[PDB]
């Protein structure tokens, strides 16, 4: 029998944080989550913030007072609220010698109660704190804590603007920055506390001298971090752009770090420059065109652009030495997202001025995205080595946007740099800097105008005359090639001086994901000029894959890989090549198929499966993107599907590689799979009686949408459609929230049954009473995914009312439940995610049967407090108001359900 | 108990996965059910390196504001943690700041880990490439899916690295 008393706290308390049980520190946090919100809690907690005892235990004093206040507002009686203000500030002012912690949490919690009486019963909180912690250090730290914590909590708590009352905190924090006489804690408590009001509407125009002294701030190191935080938080501010004025104001401001941030990197000081670089980037990514309009400034502007370019090319390399450069990409590409968003008389003009800045990046970045030595390479850490790779990706996105402005002459000059340096100079040889020029081409290979071409043939005919002694280069090489795989296509005469290359690095087990990745590109892009090469191709993948080269993955691409290449073969070609690549595989299957139940087999079994899901993913001869080879090799393989499903039916693993076999064929071939529904219908509605599983229903779907309109093969899928609703049902009413996996699947099957063949919900063998009561249920998940399926559901079923569906508008006598169901989620029972899905179901409901939504939307706000207490008749009046309006668009329907939860919320 | 325990602490929105992550290390299955954590529940886990053996302490906490418990309190003697969000939710991003904002309070520098979930779901909401948390050294992100296994131990390995002052470390 333990009471909420101090002792029992801390025998609990001491519990959670040093005992090492786990079952125990569990039972402790429960009980502590108890006597929190017990009315114990407002006396033991005063005894836990006593000198006392221990900081983590005091600690929890002041977290507990922090919740009841921020959480349980209500129970809160009114006369307790000046005396709970004042114990706040006593123990507030206590705290300032004791632990920073303790203090922090202790401000939030004053800063609760503020925030909550502020507006009516404490009329001048702001005002009151400054006058009554002053009158001395501490009092003044703390009273920056309190201040700079009370803007933070406006921003998330729930229940107008604190902005306001930030002409009281300004002038004080001026008055005590700019005097002499202050500790340097108390200016960076001033600096953090500037940064916390300033992420609110504050004008920029009204913190111009804050902005000021964060800036003199810069050059002493204790107050460098805070200023430049304060600094980016200014500029920052999404309403920065209305106050152009101050604008022009901090770009002399930001030039004047020029000779900090010079002697910074001379000196190797990296926290420095990546700050002074942090400020530049900040003013340039958000001011940029607000400062290009202004002409008059533009030899300014030139200078920002100066200093940015030198952080972007800092000596050393981005992750080990340079964390700097990095953060100025954003910039790089929004310059030349303005540039290119003007006419000409203006665009050319600049175009003139920063074409040779971008020439200069462009080199700046080749260098930087350039590898060490060998030797340097090989002690960077394992983290380090990642950092680099996606910095090589994020430069190759920005250095295909610079191609967007540059074009024709990057190109030109590429080509003859590569060219030169493999042809002509023989210097060092460094196959970093042919990497970093091939490096340059692949990033941009996609995106080549079809116009242009002159270096492609060029660089194409290079290709093979570079030296592959290095896994890297030999990587870059392989990429490159796949990336120009549209404009080989194009150039079917160019393919020889290239696949050969593709295919040798396909033995080389270091390059499988690129060699790989590479084939199937020109597999898929060049389907119709392989055919004299498919032998060979089918040659060499064979022999890799009967050696242990590739990796499962890297198998299923070339399956891919190999699929595109068959398409466009003559119909006994395929077959013939098709037999000796999967014969073995068959037989391998049939020798595992009679075989013990080890998972050494399972492994296998799955592997086999998903070469053959994969092939028939890529293989199409109808170009959709004598019979059908797939249908055939598919009949003549089912036996022994069958022959696999009967010794596996309990793996779900296993079965699902067979889901994805006939998933991925029928996704393939569309109309060509007719002679295989009949028996699929059966192994799928077998499968689902026995176990159900979500994928069976999509398979199901799928069938549906292609043969509806299809009569002839149609009717096997109507009698699935049918019994695998109807398991579904029964299983739904046993296990509501059980398998929400499937009742996802399950909306979107009966969503495209609606979509493409409505006359399905005629069925009478089909319950649409019950469908519809799954469906409202649904909407209720704690799964957002299975939500969203639900929505889709309404959302097909509402457009089918007097659509030729009478079964339809027959439900909507059950129409008024979907409708508490959307208001009681936008009430704020479900996620703000959501939104959007059920703004949907009200369009559909306002659109198609508006005089029902109508009555019963007056109805269902009729009672007091229904979607959100927070609520008042005015506000869901207006809200009755706007959705009954009959000519209402989406875009409007989403804006005020949005408006709407947010009051509902807060 | 020849090693030491570090306390880790597992943070971020309702439904974004904290629970599934920490189950599927755990047991090997991946749970479909999202069942609201309430308070928090600390399961211990272990990793074997190739140094020697990591274990934690992970401090599962409740996403959902009604559920809370003491989020605050859990925060006390962290050795590190990881801020979870999902990639298909915009809301679960927007409020990383916050949470981070109340480990700070906390425990400060202790080194974080922000894990992006759900990235095998097709129809992503948030690009990688705006990220822009990994940009101080005690911090890192990283694209996770608890469904798809993958990055599932790269969270782990990295604190793991950082608390041991050792980049060295590979998991066994
Ligand atoms: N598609 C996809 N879904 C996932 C992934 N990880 C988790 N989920 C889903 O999210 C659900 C689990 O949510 P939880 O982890 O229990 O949510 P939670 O973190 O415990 O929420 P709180 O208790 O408030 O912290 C599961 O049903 C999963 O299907 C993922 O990587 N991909
Ligand atoms: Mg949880």
């Amino acid at each position: 029998a333990l009471d909420f008393t101090v002792e029992n706290v801390e025998k609990a308390l001491h519990q959670l944080y040093y005992d090492p049980n786990i079952e125990n520190k569990n039972l402790a946090q429960k009980w502590l989550m108890q006597a929190q919100v017990s009315p114990q809690a407002w006396h033991f907690s005063w005894q836990l913030l006593q000198p006392d005892k221990v900081p983590e235990i005091q600690y929890f004093g002041a977290s507990a007072l922090h919740i009841k206040i921020s959480r349980y507002w209500s129970d809160i009686p009114t006369d307790q609220y000046e005396s709970l203000k004042a114990q706040l500030f006593t123990q507030i002012t206590r705290f300032a010698s004791g632990s920073k912690i303790v203090l922090t949490r202790l401000c939030v919690a004053l800063a609760s109660l503020a925030l909550s009486m502020m507006p009516d019963a404490w009329p001048c909180a702001v005002a009151d704190m400054v006058r009554l912690f002053q009158a001395g250090q501490g009092r003044c730290l703390a009273l920056l804590e309190l201040l700079t914590v009370l803007p933070e909590e406006f921003q998330t708590s729930r229940l107008t603007s604190l902005a306001v009352e930030c002409g009281a905190v300004f002038p004080l924090l001026e008055q005590l920055l700019q005097q002499p006489s202050s500790p340097s804690c108390v200016r960076q408590k001033v600096l953090k506390c500037f940064s916390s009001w300033v992420q609110l509407e504050v004008p920029l125009q009204d913190c111009e001298a804050l902005i000021q002294a964060a800036f003199a701030a810069l050059q002493d190191s204790e107050l460098f971090d805070s200023s430049v935080e304060a600094i980016v938080n200014a500029i920052s501010q999404p309403d920065a752009q209305r106050y152009v004025n101050t604008l022009l104001k901090l770009i002399p401001l930001v030039l004047g770090l020029q000779e900090q941030l010079r002697q910074a990197v001379q000196n190797g000081d990296m926290e420095t420059s990546h700050g002074i670089c942090r400020i530049a980037v900040a003013l340039g990514e958000n001011h940029s065109r607000a400062l290009l309009d202004q002409v008059e400034h533009w030899q300014s502007f030139l200078a920002l652009v100066n200093m940015i370019m030198f952080c972007t090319g800092i000596p050393g390399h981005y992750p080990v030495n340079e964390t700097t450069s990095s953060l100025t990409l954003t910039f790089w590409y929004t310059l030349q997202d303005d540039i290119l968003s003007f006419e000409a008389e203006k665009q050319a003009v600049y175009q003139q001025v920063y074409r040779p800045v971008y020439f200069q990046l462009v080199d700046v970045l080749l260098h930087k995205a350039q590898f060490p030595s060998d030797e340097e390479y090989g002690f960077w850490s394992s983290d380090e080595k990642e950092q680099f790779r996606i910095y090589r990706v994020d430069i190759s996105d920005t250095l295909m946007y610079v191609y967007e402005m540059l074009g024709a002459e990057l190109l030109s000059n590429l080509y003859d740099k590569l060219g030169r340096l493999l042809t002509s100079s023989e210097e060092p040889y460094s196959w970093q800097h042919t990497e970093a020029l091939l490096y340059g081409f692949q990033s941009i290979a996609e995106t080549i105008d079809v116009n242009y071409s002159d270096v492609v043939p060029g660089l194409i005919g290079l290709i093979p005359r570079i030296s592959i002694s290095n896994v890297q280069l030999a990587d870059t090489v392989m990429f490159t090639i796949g990336a120009l795989s549209e404009w080989l296509a194009d150039h079917p005469v160019m393919i020889n001086s290239v696949l050969p290359l593709v295919l040798h690095a396909l033995g080389n087990p270091e390059l499988s994901v690129s060699s790989v990745s590479t084939l199937k590109k020109i597999c898929r892009e060049c389907k119709y000029d392989l055919p004299p090469y498919a032998a060979n191709i089918v040659a060499v993948s064979q022999d890799v894959l009967m050696k242990q080269i590739h990796k499962t993955s890297q198998c299923m691409w070339l399956m891919q890989a190999l699929g595109f290449l068959l398409s466009a073969l003559q119909v006994e070609e395929i077959l013939k090549n098709l037999h000796s690549l999967i014969s073995p595989y068959i037989q391998q299957l049939e020798k595992l198929a009679e075989e013990i139940p080890n998972p050494s087999n399972k492994l296998a079994i799955v592997h086999i499966l998903g070469l053959l899901s994969n092939l028939f993913t890529t293989l199409d001869i109808s170009h959709h993107e004598g019979p059908n080879p797939v249908v055939v090799v598919l009949q003549q393989v089912f036996q022994l599907i069958q022959k696999v499903l009967s010794k596996w039916l309990n793996d779900a693993q296993v079965v699902e590689a067979v889901c994805a076999i006939f998933e991925k064929s029928v996704k393939t071939l569309l109309d060509d799979f007719a002679p295989m529904v009949p028996q699929l219908c059966e192994m799928l509605g077998r499968m689902y009686s026995t176990i159900p599983q979500a994928s069976a229903l999509d398979l199901t779907r799928q069938l549906v949408h292609i043969f509806a309109h299809e009569p002839a093969h149609f009717p096997p899928i109507e009698a699935l459609f049918l019994l695998v609703t109807s398991v579904t049902l029964t299983l739904f009413q046993q296990g509501p929230r059980d398998h929400p996996d499937i009742v996802d699947s399950f909306m979107q099957l009966l969503a495209q049954a609606l979509k493409r063949k409505p006359d399905l919900f005629l069925c009478e063998r089909l319950d649409v009473k019950a469908v519809f009561q799954c469906a409202v249920l649904a909407l209720k998940f704690p799964e957002a995914p299975t939500v969203k399926a639900s929505c889709g559901f309404f959302t097909e079923l509402l457009p089918r009312c007097g659509e030729v569906e009478s079964v339809g508008k027959v439900v909507q006598e059950d129409g008024r439940m979907l409708l508490i169901a959307v208001l009681e989620a936008i009430g704020g029972q479900a996620s703000r995610s959501l939104m959007d899905c059920f703004a949907d179901i009200l369009f559909a409901l306002n659109k198609h049967c508006f005089s029902l939504l109508s009555m019963w939307i007056k109805e269902a706000l009729q009672p007091p407090g229904f979607p959100s207490a927070r609520l008042s008749p005015e506000q869901k009046d207006t809200f009755s108001q706007q959705i009954l309006r009959e000519r209402v668009n989406k875009r409007r329907v989403k804006e005020m359900v949005k408006e709407f939860t947010l009051l509902c919320r807060g | 108990g020849e090693v030491p325990t570090f306390k880790l602490v597992l943070v971020g929105d309702g439904g974004t996965g904290k629970t599934t992550f920490v189950k599927r290390h755990l047991t090997g299955e991946f749970e479909k059910k999202y069942i609201a954590t309430i308070g928090v529940e600390v399961h211990p886990l272990s990793f074997y390196t190739n140094f020697g053996e990591i274990k934690f302490d992970v401090w599962d906490t409740a996403g959902l504001e009604k559920f809370g418990g003491l989020r605050d309190g859990y925060y006390i003697n962290a050795q590190c943690a990881i801020i979870m969000f999902d990639v298909t939710s915009r809301i679960t991003y927007k409020n990383v700041p916050n949470w981070h904002r109340d480990l700070v309070r906390v425990c400060e520098n202790i080194p974080i880990v922000l894990c992006g979930n759900k990235v095998d779901v097709k129809e992503r909401k948030v690009k990688a490439k705006t990220i822009t948390f990994h940009r101080k050294k005690n911090l890192q992100y990283y694209d996770i899916s608890a469904k798809s296994n993958y990055n599932f131990e790269k969270p782990f390995l990295w604190l793991a690295r950082k608390l041991a002052g050792n980049p060295q470390l590979e998991f066994v």
